[PDB]
């Protein structure tokens, strides 16, 4: 039974990555939004 | 005596098995 659950302990060490993927979305959006907004700043002059 | 032997040795397989599960 301990081995059965020793394996589960590793199964659980194996959500952070999906948040990491999200981290990159956060980065891309803000980076590109700054460019979109500067393009808007000119359009809005 | 041989049974306690074989058991105490056998258990170390179980600890190698732990090493094997870690791989």
């Amino acid at each position: 039974q301990q081995i059965d659950q020793q394996i589960e302990e590793e199964n659980i060490r194996q959500q952070r990555k999906a948040l990491q993927r999200e981290i990159e979305d956060d980065v891309s959006k803000q980076r590109e939004i700054k460019g979109q907004l500067l393009a808007e700043e000119f359009e809005r002059e | 005596k041989m049974l306690e032997t074989e058991i105490l040795k056998e258990q170390q397989m179980r600890d190698i098995e732990r090493e094997r599960k870690l791989r």
